[PDB]
RNA sequence: CCACAGAG
């Protein structure tokens, strides 16, 4: 995390004098974004790598991950090694403030404990810019659970009312309620995918 | 008379240099930002002594002084003197090149404050039915400001 | 890609929100010719070729004068030239320009004349900001070009508009595999089967995006349904 | 899935503070670490993960 | 001042005839419980 | 740290009533040089609603064309501007004399800007001409509608303009100042605690 | 022997003093001491219409104080009115002056109603009262209090969230691309919105009254900016791109031939809408529209038409900047530009309402007595009061009571502002308080409003809101905050002019984007010439004790220029100051402080700790502890886990769970069975759950020992032995111990209350 | 057009009259400018942006022609530097683009 | 008949 930090700085020093590299072809700005986000994703999948190769059999949630019944390969990750970067709407963290995350950190700043990455394990405890941070991307993942219901819902409801007359006659040939045919046969084959 | 009825042309600035022209506007008519202050306070206090000097027993010469509204209050020769008369502070000025004004025995900063781009002129009214008159005294050449030191 | 997309997709809307158009190139393994081809179809406006625009007063006559330099047109490589810009200026219906105004001064000079109270100055100050927002090469709802590689190194053009007849039919191009996301553009320029076929594709590309493994008859079906 | 170390940390806590007497405090961003705990529960005789 | 219920308003709506009371109604010989797992009991 | 020479203030004029304008259609500087004031014809003073009017007899020799103004301006030749008297305490105009720097209260501060009588006159003679030929208790005015009220209704005064009057406004103040200085009443730190 | 890393002990002395259900409380009685005043000053004169010499003017008012008797008079007790279904009310006292035939009669003590007391109020029989005398009235001492009794229920205002008033806020629609500025001028007679929007690439100024969009030069012209040029200076500045943009606003003024203020004044008076009252001339009608109408909050009183001008200029230069690029557009989100408004607020509005029904009632019933000739010493006041007096109550109980809110003079209508206070746990009733509403809640705009902004840090829980529905729409109140107080501006303006603010009405208009500008309130002020030195004397002074400490002061360089904020509804935050790299409260303080002397506001008097909002907040450099400070930091934390409401300090070790588990413990809280109160067997409510063996956590938290949840719990602790003890407990179920239960484990009771009311019918 | 005026400070609109000449009449106030003699201009200047090259370094180490060069008024080169570059469609001629050596002023056939 | 408050 340290080699990670101080890479990301000297990429932010070269964007802050201007001779920044625009490969992708986006502003300076949106690529200095795409390559700290990836620096970030790099280093919090080194870490999580050598975490999990460093756990010995027997240790209950790599078992549980290995049987698929509960948890996966992340969050062993994010609970014994660095958690990571969190995403808000595809982005890091928003500048709340004057161009800038919180007011624990300097104006003008770009550094990946501002922007929103954590380096702390869910064992050894958070910072509270991390708990923020956290606790933004956590409530916007809730948000998103609690909006998606009512147009998922229409859209379902939609669906049915549309497509609730059809059925397979004994000629093999999917008909309305008014005895029109909609496919010669289903799927060109006649297959349930049941079976 | 040419160029008072030559069209004028408005001030046009770059966007991106905006704020480096800012200085250069400043001048022309007549951490950081600690450093920066202290620089304009600097100016600022030998342009107004270099302009105190100038207007030496000069004709139509005016400055305008922007002093606090309450003045400390004083001893008639307690009603507080309200109104003011006679000497009541000295503008002094020190040995590394900086100024300050002594009201009484209130010491106080001074600076020249917002550089305006118009003609300025004192007047003198005298209203009465039987005769009106009103005087031009002189122009209005500059203004400064004073501001109590806590 | 997710719950809009779907809600988009299935609720035939004229209007969508990334339209885009992807197209093969005949040349695909060379970067020079994928730019000149991306020089056809993504837009250049006035802005992009004229180092000024301005408007003079002669003596008893009133016109604007825009530069255009070679130089810009060169090094972009695009099928441009001064006479091109003057047909193209033209073609504006809002600027209500008759088509015998435009003059040609020196290589560069392109002047537009204004003719007869107060209605000149009016109309000259509205050409002048007016002016440098016009389409002078390439398709009206093109937004942007953007030059991809594929796995395989050969090259393709991403565009994001609505011209997907104009992008097909433009030299360079190959019209028999270029698609776009987009299903009424697909249905009024290929027919209601490919209508159909656009339709299957776009749900299932959408739906294995999220890995949900819906099984491909039901896409069918519903696309059955929609055409 | 959940992620809840605190509740480990909260049980660890309870234990070590029950068998030492005293009521552990824990405040958000501090509180009574974990290897004081540890310390506890092994002059106590039990594990040291509890 | 409140609106008064009109025949389109008793028609129209969630609440109204055809979404509330004739695609789907309250039914006889139901009931509703909080669920508990079970192991030692069948699939079906 | 120390002082090498003070230039002393000297409060007078209590009485005077000190006016000062603020053109807001001419700079105060053309290049380099200062700018030259204008001439003065005429001036008024509102005694009620504190308004100042200065007529300026602009030059008719070059881009006139008198033709247009005595075609609808009724041959106007004098530009008019009118400004508002507005109270600003803490505001003394100064001079200097003899290293000494003397400070007299301004009562009021002007701005004034361009006015267009002429096209309010036009406004309401085509206001009569298309009226007349054709038709087709009391008081609840407040606000600035009872002072625009009473600038109308006012009786303007006439005055009178004098120049070369800085010597004998001097010699007054200098009179009124000389004979006077005052001896400090209260400490420096009593002028925190009550609006600093 | 104490360090600095303790210092943390300023928590429970912050809360020693001001308490945590300060915001209704502080509110409350700032409407019983003075809005009750205000409200009678503003309407206290009354005169007939048929015999104009008739006068009856009120002098003085209280409540639960008579003028004879100095000690107050007898109220029911708070726990007697909650059996008897009563409202735990004062009378209102008001003393009266008015004419018997030609006798000057001043008459004291008539009653006009009765004003429902709000509990552990300065007017409450439970203010101040030791447990003993507390326990005599049969009620619990660790009540929060803040609500209102009224039938016998219990309802507490919740404090509201609304975008601040008078505020320019700028917004851009990008898929329609327009740009506006919106300004909600809110005061005693109007509550009017004023818009500036961009259409079709020309500035144009609308509002509810005009008819017409009006083009912004016109206005400008009519507001008293005769000249052109001046209009481009001000607007734009010495800039190249905003002139391009601008300039065709100006060549509008001259398409349709304007160019005096007369002709613009006309034409707008010409698209006047709300034309009535014998209406003057068109001049006239445009003049008051533009005095009046267009900016409510700025009003103008002589014929200088400056301060309105240059507010609608500067609102015009935001406009201009925001077409420029559409990043500089300020974030309606942003908790700087939320107001909190009080249950003080809402009732002395409502009070308002009902006493000008009153009164115009009182004389409409005097009037008809006194028309006819057979009067009789001037047909007294105090025979035919009470029978209006019955009114005002019956309107303060209804509104309380049912939570509708109807005020036809503010044309306001607001539903749901009272709730029930829910006693499901001690913790759920401290929770309900402390709780904000938003201000709509149609809109389902996810990332708008429902997220969690990082400007919150400290002035709103960052882990409790409701889960659901109303997810993010409801917030709580961090541990440690104030809301301020609306305070005089006039003194601040005169301050302003001291420290060196160049007024408008003599600063050049071409030169004023060529130095900082100040603002009060969002409305211009003046020029400064030293920005910096400006802010630096003014927190000097206010940290000197010299102004209100809840006076804000910060310099937005973006916009170059400086914004002292004075009204109340700002959120707040008190913080330690640094200075030089090191604390201004040292080991010393903290020892006196733990003394016993030296107390939180001995603090705020020293110049050691302050309060800042957000606005303020954006201006510092806060640490996060000792080891954090750098030469550069403006202002230390106190302690962190004050950004943990009330609710979410029940959770040990919240930092180490994921955020969504502790929004759901902060949810699940408030349905916890427990102790509710010490008084909770006396009580007879509609559903009340206790339990028979509450324990203590093993595992408590300062926020825990700050609100004395330790007192009465809602649980108890179990041996829990992790593990898949059989096929039971899968997704989520537990194994519960049938000894343990039968021990007396989780053994719980319903209360259940079932009320009759034996009505006297009319025959 | 951005005139503004010397005595009101007002937006100079240009008109004709009658006579047919231009001038900068102000309608606030008497005052115009006739634009006899010397003319008036107002120059916006579009910025110039650093554009994507296409043929930066496309004739390098490449074979030359033969071809005779169009601008014969500079250079009289006849060895040009050639380059062959599909752009059209498959069943189109290919195109090249060629450039002289003195004078630059590259052109393509098809 | 509405509006709160929770449960999925
Ligand atoms: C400024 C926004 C323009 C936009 C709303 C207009 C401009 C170009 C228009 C499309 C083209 O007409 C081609 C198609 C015609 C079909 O009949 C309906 C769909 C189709 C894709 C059109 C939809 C829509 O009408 C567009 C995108
Ligand atoms: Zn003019
Ligand atoms: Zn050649």
């Amino acid at each position: 995390v340290e080699i990670a930090y101080h890479k990301c700085d000297e990429l932010i020093t070269l964007f802050n004098k201007g001779e920044l590299e625009t490969q992708p072809g986006c502003n300076e700005e949106q690529t200095l974004e795409a390559k700290i986000g990836g620096l970030l994703s790099k280093v919090r999948e080194e870490v999580g790598d050598v975490c999990i190769n460093e756990l010995d059999n027997w240790n209950a949630p790599l078992i549980m991950a290995t049987c698929g019944s509960k948890g996966s390969t992340l969050n062993v990750s994010q609970m014994v090694a660095v958690v990571g970067q969190q995403i808000i709407s595809g982005n890091r963290v928003p500048d709340g403030f004057q161009d800038r995350s919180l007011p624990h950190f300097p104006k003008n700043s770009k550094t990946p404990q501002s922007k929103g990455f954590v380096r702390n394990s869910f064992f050894s405890g958070l910072s509270p810019p991390e708990f923020l941070f956290h606790a933004i991307s956590g409530r916007e993942g809730l948000v998103d659970t609690a909006v998606k219901t009512a147009e998922t819902g229409y859209m379902s409801r939609r669906l049915m009312k549309s497509l609730e007359d059809l059925s397979c006659q004994y000629d093999n040939t999917v008909r309305t309620s008014a005895n029109g045919i909609v496919q010669f046969t289903y799927g060109g084959d006649g297959l349930d995918p049941l079976e | 008379r040419i160029e008072q009825l030559f069209p004028v042309r408005p001030v046009r600035v770059r966007h991106e240099d905006v704020e480096t022209v800012k200085r250069e506007i400043q001048e022309a008519l007549s951490g950081k930002e600690a450093a920066a202050e202290l620089e304009l306070l600097n100016a600022d206090h030998q342009h107004i002594l270099r302009k105190l000097k100038k207007m030496n027993n000069k004709p139509e010469r005016f400055m305008v002084f922007q002093l606090p509204t309450r003045l400390p209050a004083f001893e008639r020769p307690a009603l507080s003197t309200r109104e003011l008369a006679g000497k009541v502070g000295s503008i002094r000025v020190h040995k590394s090149g900086k100024l300050s004004v002594k009201i009484g025995n209130v010491v106080m900063d001074i600076g020249k404050g917002a550089e305006t781009t118009f003609l300025q002129d004192v007047i003198a009214l005298s209203i009465a039915d039987d005769a009106s008159s009103a005087e031009l005294l002189g122009r209005v050449d500059g203004k400064i400001v004073v501001t109590p030191q806590i | 890609l997710g719950v809009p997309r779907i809600k988009e997709i299935i609720n035939a809307s004229k209007v969508i929100s990334t339209p885009i158009i992807n197209a093969v190139l005949v040349n695909d393994n060379d970067e020079r010719a994928a730019r000149v081809v991306k020089g056809r179809v993504e837009k250049t406006l006035l802005s992009d070729v004229a180092f000024y625009v301005q408007d003079v007063y002669k003596d008893n006559l009133s016109f604007i004068q825009v530069r255009i330099d070679l130089g810009t047109i060169d090094k972009l490589q695009l099928e441009l030239t001064i006479e091109d810009i003057a047909v193209a200026i033209t073609r504006a219906s809002k600027l209500k320009i008759q088509a015998s105004d435009v003059n040609i001064i020196g290589k560069d000079r392109i002047a537009i004349n204004v003719f007869p109270e107060n209605d000149v100055f009016y109309r000259m100050q509205q050409l002048r900001r007016a002016l440098p927002d016009v389409v002078v090469k390439g398709l009206p709802d093109i937004s942007r070009a953007v030059i991809n590689i594929r796995d395989d190194g050969k090259r393709e053009l991403l565009v994001e508009g609505y011209g997907l007849r104009d992008v097909m039919c433009t030299d360079g191009v190959i019209g028999s595999r270029t698609t776009t996301n987009h299903v009424l553009e697909v249905f009024s320029v290929l027919g209601i089967e490919a209508a159909r076929y656009s339709i299957i594709r776009e749900i299932n590309y959408t739906m294995s995006n999220h890995g949900m493994s819906v099984d491909p008859r039901h896409i069918q079906l519903l696309g059955d349904v929609m055409t | 899935s959940r992620m809840t170390v605190g509740k480990m940390i909260e049980l660890i806590s309870g234990k070590a503070g029950v068998l030492n007497g005293t009521l552990e405090y824990g405040t958000c961003f501090g509180g009574s670490k974990l290897e004081d705990m540890s310390k506890i529960l092994v002059d106590q005789g039990f594990n040291y993960s509890g | 001042v409140k609106p008064i219920r009109g025949f389109c308003q008793r028609l129209k709506g969630k609440q109204g005839r055809f979404r509330g009371n004739l695609s789907g109604k309250r039914v006889d010989f139901s009931g509703r419980t909080v669920i508990s797992p079970d192991p030692n009991l069948s699939i079906d | 740290d120390p002082v090498i020479e003070e230039f002393p203030l000297k409060i007078s004029g209590e009485e005077e009533s000190l006016h000062v304008f603020q053109y807001a259609n001419r700079p105060r500087l053309v290049g380099r040089k200062p700018a030259e004031h204008p001439f003065i014809s005429a001036a008024r003073y509102k005694p009620k609603s504190h308004l100042w009017e200065i007529d300026i007899p602009l030059d008719e020799q070059a881009f006139y064309n008198k033709d247009k103004a005595e075609s609808e301006w009724n041959g106007v030749n004098v530009q008019t501007l009118k400004g508002v008297g507005v109270e600003n305490n803490g505001q003394y105009a100064a001079f200097v004399k003899d290293m000494q720097v003397y400070l007299v209260p301004i009562e009021r501060v002007a701005q004034l800007k361009p006015f267009f009588k002429y096209i309010d006159d036009a406004n309401v003679t085509r206001k009569q001409e298309d009226a007349r030929r054709n038709p087709n208790s009391q008081n609840r005015l407040t606000g600035s509608l009872l002072a625009h009220k009473v600038a109308d209704e006012e009786a303007n005064i006439e005055l009178t303009w004098a120049e070369g009057t800085f010597e004998q406004f001097k010699d007054t103040i200098v009179k009124e100042a000389e004979d006077k200085t005052l001896v400090a009443l209260e400490k420096q730190e009593d002028y925190i605690d009550n609006l600093v | 022997i104490n360090t600095a890393q303790d210092k943390w002990h300023l928590l429970p002395a912050f809360l020693k003093v001001k308490g945590l259900v300060k915001q209704h409380l502080d509110s409350f009685n700032y409407f019983v001491d003075t809005d009750l005043k205000k409200i009678i000053k503003a309407n206290q004169l009354i005169l007939s219409d048929v015999d104009p010499e008739f006068y009856l003017k009120y002098v003085d008012i209280r409540v639960g104080k008579k003028s004879s008797s100095s000690t107050k008079d007898y109220l029911t007790p708070p726990h007697e009115c909650r059996l008897r279904d009563m409202t735990y009310s004062a009378p209102i006292y008001v003393d009266i002056e008015y004419t018997r035939g030609r006798n000057i009669i001043m008459h004291k003590d008539v009653e006009i109603g009765r004003m429902p007391i709000m509990l552990r109020s300065n007017k409450c029989i439970l203010y101040d009262a030791d447990e003993s005398k507390m326990a005599k009235l049969n009620e619990c001492p660790l009540d929060p209090g803040g609500y209102f009794i009224v039938n016998g229920t219990e309802k507490v205002i919740l404090v509201q969230e609304q975008l601040s008033k008078n505020r320019i806020i700028v917004e851009a629609d990008e898929k329609k691309g327009i740009v506006q500025a919106s300004v909600t001028s809110s005061t005693h007679e109007r509550k009017s919105k004023t818009y500036v929007i961009t259409k079709n690439g020309k500035i144009y100024l609308k509002h509810n009254s005009i008819a017409e969009e009006i083009p912004i030069a016109i206005v400008l012209k009519a507001c008293g900016i005769l000249s052109d040029l001046e209009i481009m200076q001000l607007v734009c500045g010495n800039d190249s791109s905003y002139q391009d943009i601008f300039a065709v606003n100006l060549e509008e003024s001259s398409k349709l031939d304007i160019y005096t203020q007369q002709q613009a004044l006309e034409y707008i008076g010409a698209k006047v809408k709300t034309m009535r009252r014998q209406k003057l001339t068109i001049l006239q009608e445009g003049i008051e529209a533009i005095a009046t109408t267009v900016i409510a909050h700025l009003t103008v009183e002589a014929l200088d038409f400056r301060e309105k001008a240059l507010y609608i200029a500067m609102m015009t230069r935001r406009v201009v900047m925001a077409m420029y690029n559409p990043k500089m557009i300020d974030d309606r989100d942003y908790v700087g530009n939320k107001r909190l408004e009080l249950a003080g607020q809402l009732i002395s509005l409502l009070f308002e309402d009902l006493f000008k029904k009153f009164n115009n009632d009182f004389k409409l019933s005097i009037d008809k007595v006194l028309k006819k000739p057979n009067r009789a010493m001037e047909y007294d006041a105090l025979l035919s009061i009470n029978v209006h007096s019955n009114n005002i109550t019956s309107g303060l109980n209804r509104a309380i009571s049912t939570g509708n809110w109807s005020l036809k003079r503010f044309k306001m209508e607001r539903a749901g502002v009272t709730h029930v206070l829910s006693r499901l746990s001690y913790i759920s009733a401290l929770g309900m308080m402390t709780r904000i509403s938003s201000q709509f809640e149609k809109s389902r705009k996810v990332s708008g409003p429902r997220a969690l902004q990082p400007s919150q840090f400290g002035m709103l829980c960052t882990a409790d809101t409701p889960e659901g529905e109303a997810c993010g729409l409801v917030k709580n109140l961090a541990l440690m905050t104030h809301i301020t107080t609306d305070d005089e501006e006039e003194p601040i303006k005169k301050l302003c002019y001291v420290l060196g603010v160049e007024d408008i009405t003599l600063i050049d208009s071409a030169s004023l984007h060529l130095n900082y500008g100040v603002y009060l309130n969002g409305t211009l002020i003046g020029s400064i010439r030293f920005p910096t030195k400006f802010v630096t004397q003014f927190r000097h002074l206010r940290r000197t004790g010299k102004v209100s400490e809840f006076i804000s002061i910060y310099s937005n360089s973006h916009q170059m220029a400086v914004h002292i904020a004075t009204d109340g509804g700002r959120i707040c935050r008190p913080l330690i100051i640094v200075s030089d790299g090191q604390s201004r409260v040292k080991d010393i303080h903290l020892r006196k402080l733990l003394d016993g002397e030296l107390d939180f506001d001995d603090f705020l008097k020293l110049g050691l700790v302050e309060y800042l909002d957000v606005n303020e907040e954006n201006d510092s450099y806060i640490a996060l502890y000792e080891k954090d400070i750098v030469p550069s930091m403006t202002h230390l934390e106190i302690e962190p886990f004050t950004i943990l409401g009330a609710v979410a300090g029940l959770i040990p070790y919240p930092h180490h769970n994921q955020s969504p588990r502790n929004t759901y413990q902060c949810a699940m809280g408030k349905q916890a069975i427990g102790a509710i109160a010490y008084n909770q067997f006396k009580r007879i409510d509609t559903l009340l759950y206790l339990m028979t063996y509450p324990q203590q956590p093993m595992v408590k938290t300062k926020t825990i020992e700050l609100i004395d949840y330790d007192k009465l719990p809602a649980g108890q602790n179990a041996t829990v032995a992790v593990m898949s003890y059989s096929g039971y407990d899968i997704e989520d179920a537990l194994v519960l111990n049938k000894s343990s239960i039968d021990r007396g484990f989780g053994r719980c009771e319903t209360r259940r209350k079932t009320t009759t009311v034996l009505k006297r019918y009319a025959n | 057009m951005l005139s503004f005026c010397p005595s009101c400070n007002n937006m100079l609109l240009i008109t004709s009259g009658d006579s047919g000449v231009y001038t900068l009449a102000c309608r606030s106030c008497p005052y115009e400018f006739p634009i006899e003699g010397i003319e008036i201009y107002d120059r916006k200047k579009l910025p110039r942006k650093e554009v994507d090259d296409v043929l930066g370094g496309g004739w390098d180490n490449v074979d030359q022609t033969k071809t005779q060069c169009p601008n014969y008024d500079t250079c009289g080169g006849e060895s040009a530097y050639f380059f062959q570059l599909q752009i059209r469609s498959a069943d189109e001629p290919m195109t090249t683009f060629y450039k002289c050596v003195n004078c630059g002023h590259r052109w393509k056939e098809n």
